[PDB]
């Protein structure tokens, strides 16, 4: 109970979440989906 | 004279002058309907 | 903004709906449940 | 005959009927 | 715990987290 | 061809009368 | 009762999670790239979608004989 | 419908005589 | 009567028809 | 307050008698839900005939059926 | 139940388990809507991630392959396939889940699961509806949309030659369906979809007229500036002045709500039957009944070319809808229409 | 007082004012039904029942005579091309004069129990108060219902004291009121047998007379009482619209998909007859079989009869209507007068070409001739200036093998673009379109107007149901709690 | 119970609600004019 | 010329219940 | 006749939001 912040956990899971979306949105410029 | 009407009057439609109708218009159908069919 | 109407009617019926079915009895299925008291009081109805 | 399409069939009631066990069972636990 | 609400988020996250890792997988295949 | 003029006249002639008749006569019969 | 807002503080919840989640993600790398999706989702591979027979879209045109028609004109 | 148009119209005037006979209103005053 | 031909006419006129659904394996 | 006697009515009367007279426990709810599952699987039949998706030896499902 | 013993059998302790304030309440209809929604959401997520549409129209709805999520979508199976349900153990697909997945059958699981998945949910309204004692008005509300579930994704394509005509699950497959009934049904002009259109559009401007309404209504009910903290759920007393809002709306609109029942029944109202007429058009349209045609205007313009309108234009513009699309959406159809026989303007 | 949408709520606790307004509406459909059926006769033209049927014509409830044995009138026509027989007094006519006088009979009943409405047989002998025994209620007529479906099932389609069913030839040729024995198998629950009505009528008269005899005999549960609330009159009223919207779902999906219960010479083709090409492969398999063995062209294909031509047509397909396309079908593109035959088409050097057929979805369709494999040889152009498949430059010719038409082949002009555009619609046919001031556009079939009525019906009555079930299951929160 | 009916009730048609009746009769005679007339 | 099929089924739809809803109102304010 | 009845159907109802607007009940409750 509280030995690492709640924003701590909630930052991290942000930073892992643009991170998916940046993956994702670099992944529809290149390969597959990529028009070239 | 105010602002009721004195002057309202209720309509009274008893029976007999409903079925007097009732015959008056029937009666007028079928008079007419074979002449309007033509 | 398809998203929205959508979800706008969504909303304008949930609401509609909770807060009709939230009644304090009012109004009956004749005009009005007057009968514990007529028009005139600061009794409020309804519940959130 | 038994056509296949109606074997099949069979044991798709079957399985429901033991599908709705399972649920049956896990409902009843827990 | 193995509760309703344990049963339920698991059911919810164990297949999202998969498929997340599988679509962050396919982000990198060139044809 | 069935004459829908004639149709139609017959059919308001007809209800239209009755109508008023028996909405007066219902509100004679309702307040006496 | 866990309100969901005091295990994302405590240590024990990430205990157990920096394996399972990673876990996971290694799962569907392996899934998608062992090609065990297509294989078993009948997806086809960029390679395989054109065969010599045909060079266009595959038809469809049968009810009954479907599986036997997949048999036909699937990716070998 | 031609026939049918005179059997409704014949058919109301007996139901209204009809009515008129027994359905009438009593006679009061005398 | 003649089978390959009843179905390859009724092909241009109606391609959704029975007749060419049905056995389309073989073709 | 007493209605009007009337000779059909007490005719019909004892049909009308038992209004409300109900058997306790759960009664042949077994029996009924056996009944509903035996007319669902009857359902599910005819719906998979109709849906030429239950192949048969004599039925066709097709206007050639009545050939 | 009704002074009565009751002694208890395993329907009493079935239902005490069910009824129980949990994370997320289950009940008896819990039987139906958690599984039925489960792979509801499963398929659906599934058949766009790896199940394909190379098979039944031509064509990639899959994220294996380079659609986005407003592109992938789980396909529906071919027309020549029919209405048949594609079960696994039906003759298409004779156990083969790998071959299912491929002729589409997924789409029919995710279909039929759907529908009884929203029977459950709604059901489920009912459920808790009578566990805690009040009108179940958000049950009659939702059996709209569950309305329109069966007019757009059952009776349509019941009513046509197969599913292959029902919507995809999906985000560009529902476009396209949107675009077929726009080209084939001339679905704007259809009045039931002009009165779904009002209802709908009523109710997003009812939801928003009294939310903010209620915002703006009110009340001091306390000292800080932030509102909502002025707010207690322990008074009694009405949040806004609906005095003041009456006799806002009667000198700014004219005509404004009086009784707040009647405020709220109304916009329960107006979606509700939007999308009751809106489905009764998709039934319409099922049996290729359409509003398409104004006899009036295409005797006019036929004897007289110097006549057109908008509407003109329209069925024009349908026509070429039509001609250019079904060529490749209807794969069964073989349509190699050259391009010369294809309509176009000058210089497009 | 009461709302506008509740002035019926006024007899629910009234069994003999709910005896009043049933029998008031019994009347009222009951003179619908003769009005209908008598009005249909006052329009019916039984000239042509070869090439002008009934179904073309807007007929709705003398299919449904026709189908249950009645198939001659009063004045002296038969619609199967018979003169007629004895007529009696069960005519079309006869019928909807009977139906009129139960709607007096029905109306007069109702004013009776308006009138009268304290009976004692609706007052509880316990309590006093105004009941109704639903349970025992039901059981009767449960009980009736199967011996209803019994007597139909047993006398009427058995033909041994009834005529039958109309039946029919598989493509719509042939086809008369006759009896059919009853099949116990499998095909007797082929949806397209005709025995299997009579089969499934008894059977089911005998479980619902049965089933009557438990519910006569036998009390319900208090959990199921307290369940579904069989005390209550809404109860009933849910469950019975539950059951009449299951019913027209059915009847809708047979009508749209085709059974032994819609004959085609009364309700006309199939959309799926049509897209599956049915009548189409029927008249080219009958030429080709005449043509193998005897018989050359021009003359095979008169064998053709005039019904099954005039079957494979889309102008008669019941998926090519519109919601305000109304009326009668020959009001829409003419009555039909004649058959041309079947439009051959050759090519300058010599070979068929054939037409693409325009399917139900599109309201308009290119012409284009193709190959005899599947390859576009020709077709009307849009820009008329490029490539070559224009028709003047190709050469085409159109022959001609039937009726009207069967020897004069046309080359030059724009008659054989006209005859292509005709035939892209099926069979080429003649219509006069001066005498019912006719259009042009395609008007909806009978059977498009049922189904569209009755699934719009059925999906309103799931409306009602689930409202009234809400109803029912929440009296207690829909009437009052007071302030608990 | 007694001679006359007890279930007997009268109708409530307030201004609002004749207007809004009014406003949905002529609103759907506006929309479907169009179609009837064709 | 003239469609006299929609020009009465229009009149009727217009005048039925129009009457009807003003006699429910009539009748209301006349007896409130 | 077609043009008179679109004219007369639109200026009625407009005529009608006109009563509503400036002849209606005042209003009770709140
Ligand atoms: C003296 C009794 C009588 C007779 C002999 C007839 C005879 C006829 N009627 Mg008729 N009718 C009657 C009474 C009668 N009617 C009454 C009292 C009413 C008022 C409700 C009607 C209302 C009526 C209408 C609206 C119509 C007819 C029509 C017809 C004609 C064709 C019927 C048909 O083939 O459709 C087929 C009939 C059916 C498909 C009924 C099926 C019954 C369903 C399946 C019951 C399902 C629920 C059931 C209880 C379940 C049982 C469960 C089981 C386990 C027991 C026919 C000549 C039709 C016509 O041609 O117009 C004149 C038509 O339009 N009638
Ligand atoms: C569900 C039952 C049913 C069905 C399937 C049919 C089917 C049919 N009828 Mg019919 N009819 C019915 C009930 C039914 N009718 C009833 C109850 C009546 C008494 C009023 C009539 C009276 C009637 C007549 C007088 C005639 C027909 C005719 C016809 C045929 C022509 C197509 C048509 O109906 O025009 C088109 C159908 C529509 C345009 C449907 C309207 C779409 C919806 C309902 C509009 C919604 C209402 C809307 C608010 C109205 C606002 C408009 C306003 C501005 C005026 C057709 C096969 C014609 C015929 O062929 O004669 C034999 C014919 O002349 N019917
Ligand atoms: C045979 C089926 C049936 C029966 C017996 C009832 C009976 C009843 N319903 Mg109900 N209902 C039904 C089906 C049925 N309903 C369906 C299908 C729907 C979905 C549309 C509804 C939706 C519904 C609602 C929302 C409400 C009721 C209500 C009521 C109660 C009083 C309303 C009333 O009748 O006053 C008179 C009704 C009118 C004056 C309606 C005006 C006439 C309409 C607009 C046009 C009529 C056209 C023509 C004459 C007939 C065409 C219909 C026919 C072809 C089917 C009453 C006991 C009320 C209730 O629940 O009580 C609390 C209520 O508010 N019903
Ligand atoms: C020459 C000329 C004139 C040319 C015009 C030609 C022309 C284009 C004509 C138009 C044709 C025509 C009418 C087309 C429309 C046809 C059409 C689709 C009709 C729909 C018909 C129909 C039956 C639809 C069914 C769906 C349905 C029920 C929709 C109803 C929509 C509707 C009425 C919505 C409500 C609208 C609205 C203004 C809401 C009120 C909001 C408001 C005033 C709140 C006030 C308020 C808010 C509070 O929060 C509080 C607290 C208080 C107190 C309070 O008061
Ligand atoms: C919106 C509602 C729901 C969205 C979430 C449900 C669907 C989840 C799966 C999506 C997915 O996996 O995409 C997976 C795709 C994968 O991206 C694709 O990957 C392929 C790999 O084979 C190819 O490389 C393609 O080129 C590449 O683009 O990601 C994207 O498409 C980018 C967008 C991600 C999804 C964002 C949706 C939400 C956007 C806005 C929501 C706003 C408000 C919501 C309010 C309500
Ligand atoms: C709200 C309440 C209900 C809510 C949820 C319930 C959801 C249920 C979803 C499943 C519904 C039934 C699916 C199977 C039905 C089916 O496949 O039909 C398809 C099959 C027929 O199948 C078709 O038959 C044709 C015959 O010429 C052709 O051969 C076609 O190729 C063939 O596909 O019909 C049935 O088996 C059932 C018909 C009777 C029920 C129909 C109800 C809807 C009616 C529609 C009429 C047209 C529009
Ligand atoms: C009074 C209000 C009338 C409204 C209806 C007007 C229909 C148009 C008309 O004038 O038709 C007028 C038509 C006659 O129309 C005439 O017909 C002639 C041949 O008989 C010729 O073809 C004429 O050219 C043609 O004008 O007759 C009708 O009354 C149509 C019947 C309407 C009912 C059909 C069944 C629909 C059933 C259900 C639909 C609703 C389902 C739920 C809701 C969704
Ligand atoms: C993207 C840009 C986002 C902007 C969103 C605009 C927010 C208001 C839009 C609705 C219009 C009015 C609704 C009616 C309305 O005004 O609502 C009522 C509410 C009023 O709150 P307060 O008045 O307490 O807050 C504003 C200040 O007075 C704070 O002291 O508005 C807000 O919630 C503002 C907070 C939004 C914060 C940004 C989001
Ligand atoms: C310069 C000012 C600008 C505004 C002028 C234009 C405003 C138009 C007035 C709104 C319409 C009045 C509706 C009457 C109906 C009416 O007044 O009902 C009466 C109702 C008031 O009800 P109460 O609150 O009195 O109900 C409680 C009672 O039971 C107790 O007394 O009004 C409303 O529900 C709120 C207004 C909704 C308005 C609905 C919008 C209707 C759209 C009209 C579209 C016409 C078709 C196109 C035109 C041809
Ligand atoms: C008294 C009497 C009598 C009789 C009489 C009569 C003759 C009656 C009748 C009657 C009739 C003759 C009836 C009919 C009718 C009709 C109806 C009943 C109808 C209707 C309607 C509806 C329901 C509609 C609906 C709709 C609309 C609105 C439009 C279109 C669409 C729809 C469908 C939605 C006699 C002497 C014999 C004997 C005994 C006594
Ligand atoms: C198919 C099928 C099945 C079923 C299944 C299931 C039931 C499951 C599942 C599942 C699931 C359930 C899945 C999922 C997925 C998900 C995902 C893939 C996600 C995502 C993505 C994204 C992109 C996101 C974004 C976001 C948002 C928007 C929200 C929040 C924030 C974030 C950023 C995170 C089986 C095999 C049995 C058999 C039959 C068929
Ligand atoms: C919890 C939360 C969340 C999450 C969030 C996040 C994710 C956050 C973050 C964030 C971050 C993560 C941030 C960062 C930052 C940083 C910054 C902003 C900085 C800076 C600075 C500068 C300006 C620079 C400079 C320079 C240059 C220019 C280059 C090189 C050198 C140097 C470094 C000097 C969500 C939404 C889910 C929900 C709600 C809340
Ligand atoms: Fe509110
Ligand atoms: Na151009």
């Amino acid at each position: 109970i509280g030995r690492i912040p709640l924003w701590l956990v909630g930052t991290v899971v942000g930073l892992l979440a643009i991170g998916l979306l940046a993956i994702f949105f670099y992944g529809s410029y290149v390969g597959l989906g990529s028009s070239l | 004279m105010a602002r009721p009407n004195p002057n309202k009057q209720v309509v009274e439609l008893n029976r007999s002058s409903l079925y007097w109708g009732l015959l008056l218009i029937f009666v007028l159908a079928v008079l007419f309907s074979s002449y309007i069919f033509n | 903004g398809v998203a929205g109407v959508f979800g706008g009617s969504l909303f304008s019926a949930m609401h509609g709906s909770l807060v009709t079915s939230s009644l304090i009895r009012e109004t009956t299925e004749n005009e009005s449940a007057n009968a514990g008291y007529k028009f005139g009081q600061e009794e409020e109805t309804y519940n959130i | 005959s038994v056509t296949p399409s109606l074997k099949n069939f069979l044991l798709s009631l079957v399985a429901g009927a033991v599908v709705l066990a399972a649920i049956a069972g896990a409902v009843t636990a827990v | 715990i193995f509760t309703v609400r344990w049963l339920a988020i698991h059911a919810i996250a164990v297949p999202t987290i998969f498929f997340l890792g599988a679509i962050t997988a396919m982000q990198f295949i060139q044809r | 061809e069935v004459n829908i003029l004639g149709l139609t006249a017959t059919a308001l002639f007809i209800i239209i009368p009755t109508s008023f008749l028996l909405i007066l006569y219902v509100k004679t019969a309702a307040s006496e | 009762e866990r309100p969901f807002s005091d295990i994302l503080t405590s240590i024990r919840y990430w205990v157990i999670h920096s394996i399972t989640v990673p876990s996971l993600f290694i799962a569907g790398w392996l899934f998608v790239s062992t090609g065990l999706a297509y294989d078993v989702f009948g997806s086809p591979r960029p390679n395989e979608y054109f065969t010599e027979d045909r060079q266009d879209a595959p038809l469809i045109t049968d009810r009954f004989n479907a599986l036997e028609q997949v048999k036909k004109l699937s990716a070998q | 419908m031609e026939a049918l148009v005179y059997t409704f119209l014949l058919i109301g005037t007996l139901g209204i005589i009809f009515f008129s006979i027994f359905f009438r209103e009593p006679p009061r005053i005398a | 009567q003649r089978v390959r031909t009843v179905l390859d006419m009724d092909d241009p006129a109606k391609e959704e028809t029975v007749k060419e659904l049905r056995k389309d394996i073989n073709n | 307050e007493p209605g009007i006697v009337t000779p059909l009515g007490t005719l019909l009367r004892p049909l009308n008698s038992e209004a409300g007279k109900v058997l306790p426990g759960w009664g042949t709810t077994v029996l009924m839900a056996v009944a509903i599952l035996l007319f669902a699987v009857f359902l599910l039949i005819i719906l998979e005939i109709y849906n030429s998706s239950l192949i048969l030896d004599g039925v066709t499902n097709s206007w050639e059926s009545l050939a | 139940i009704g002074t009565y013993q009751e002694k208890r059998t395993w329907f009493d302790d079935a239902d005490d388990w069910l009824r129980q304030d949990r994370f997320v309440f289950v009940g008896w209809s819990g039987l139906l809507l958690l599984p039925c929604a489960y792979f509801a959401v499963g398929g659906w997520l599934t058949g766009c991630t790896f199940v394909t549409s190379w098979y039944t129209h031509g064509l990639a709805s899959s994220y294996i392959e380079g659609c986005n999520f407003l592109t992938a979508a789980v396909s529906t199976p071919a027309n020549s396939l029919g209405h048949s349900l594609l079960f696994v153990w039906g003759p298409e697909a004779q156990g083969d889940l790998t071959r299912w997945f491929q002729l589409g059958g997924l789409w029919a699981f995710v279909a039929l699961h759907g529908a009884f998945g929203l029977i459950g949910f709604m059901l489920r309204q009912f459920e808790i509806a009578r566990s805690v004692n009040l009108r179940p008005y958000n049950a009659i509300a939702f059996s709209a949309p569950i309305a329109v579930f069966v007019s757009v994704f059952l009776i349509y394509p019941l009513g046509q030659s197969g599913w292959f005509f029902a919507p995809s699950f999906g985000v560009a497959s529902i476009f396209r369906f949107i675009l077929f009934f726009q080209g084939f049904h001339n679905w704007t002009l259809n009045p039931f979809h002009m009165m779904g259109v009002a209802g709908v559009l009523g109710a997003a401007l009812l939801c928003a007229i009294h939310g903010a309404t209620v915002e703006n209504t009110l009340f001091e009910d306390g000292d800080g500036a932030n509102t909502f903290r002025a707010f207690n759920p322990t008074q009694a007393e009405e949040t806004y002045s609906m005095v003041t809002a009456n006799r806002f709306w009667s000198q700014i609109f004219g005509v404004a709500f009086s009784n707040k029942r009647w405020l709220h029944f109304f916009m329960l109202f107006v979606p509700v039957t939007g999308l009751w007429m809106s489905a009764l058009g998709v039934v319409g349209l099922a049996l290729n009944l359409r509003a398409y045609d104004f006899v009036s205007q295409e005797i006019r313009a036929a004897e007289d070319p110097e006549f057109e309108t908008f509407y003109t234009k329209n069925i024009l513009l349908n026509e070429g809808i039509r001609a250019w699309m079904a060529a490749q959406d209807q794969p069964h159809e073989k349509l190699t229409l050259p391009e010369e026989v294809l309509p176009r303007g000058n210089a497009l | 007082g009461l709302p506008w949408y509740r002035v019926h709520t006024v007899v629910i606790n009234d069994p003999g004012r709910l005896i009043s307004v049933h029998l008031m509406h019994t009347a009222l459909v009951a003179g619908w039904a003769g009005a209908m059926t008598l009005f249909e006769i006052a329009v019916f033209d039984p000239s042509d029942p070869v090439l002008n049927p009934m179904w073309r014509q807007g007929m709705f409830v003398l299919p449904f005579l026709t189908r249950l044995g009645v198939t001659q009138s009063w004045g002296g026509w038969t619609i199967s091309g018979e003169t007629s027989s004895n007529p009696g007094i069960w005519s079309y006519e006869g019928a909807a004069a009977s139906h009129i006088v139960l709607s007096g009979l029905l109306f007069l009943a109702s004013v009776w129990h308006w009138v009268y409405w304290d009976l004692e047989l609706f007052r509880d002998p316990r309590t006093g108060k105004t009941a109704l025994d639903l349970p025992k209620i039901f059981g009767i007529h449960l009980f009736l219902a199967g011996l209803l479906c019994f007597g139909f099932g047993a006398f009427h389609v058995t033909g041994v004291f009834g005529p039958g069913i109309w039946v029919s030839d598989p493509y719509g040729l042939t086809g008369s009121v006759q009896p059919v024995a009853p099949s116990w198998g499998a095909e007797g629950f082929d949806p397209y047998n005709p025995g299997g009505v009579p089969a499934h009528h008894i059977a089911a008269g005998i479980l619902g007379v049965l089933a009557g005899l438990f519910h006569l005999c036998v009390r319900p549960s208090i959990r199921l009482y307290f369940g579904l609330s069989m005390g209550s009159i809404e109860s009933v009223l849910s469950s019975s619209i539950a059951a009449v919207f299951w019913a027209a779902f059915v009847v809708a999906g047979t009508m749209w998909y085709g059974s032994a219960a819609t004959p085609i010479e009364l309700f006309g083709p199939t959309r799926y007859q049509w897209d599956q090409g049915f009548f189409q492969q029927e008249i080219q398999k009958r030429v080709a079989q005449s043509t193998s063995e005897g018989l050359s062209v021009s003359e095979a294909w008169a064998k053709i009869p005039e019904k099954l031509a005039f079957y494979d047509y889309i102008g008669n397909n019941p998926a090519k209507g519109g919601l305000f396309r109304t009326g009668a079908m020959n009001s829409g593109d003419g009555i039909a007068v004649g058959w041309l035959g079947h439009a051959s088409f050759k090519d300058q050097e010599g070979r068929e070409l054939f037409v693409r057929r325009m399917p139900t979805f599109f309201e308009t369709f290119p012409v284009v001739l193709i190959d005899k494999d599947g390859v576009v040889r020709a077709d009307v152009p849009f820009r008329k200036a490029e490539s070559k498949y224009s028709i003047e430059q190709v050469g085409v010719s159109v022959t001609f093998y039937g009726g009207e038409l069967n020897g004069l082949t046309f080359t030059d002009p724009s008659t054989v673009k006209k005859y292509a555009r005709k035939a892209q619609l099926g069979e080429i046919f003649e219509f006069d379109r001066s005498t019912l001031q006719s259009d042009g556009v395609f008007r909806s079939s009978p059977r498009g107007w049922f189904t569209f009525g009755h699934l719009s019906f059925a999906l309103l009555f799931f409306f009602g149901h689930i409202w009234h079930g809400s109803r029912t299951i929440f009296r207690d929160v829909f009437a009052g709690i007071d302030e608990d």
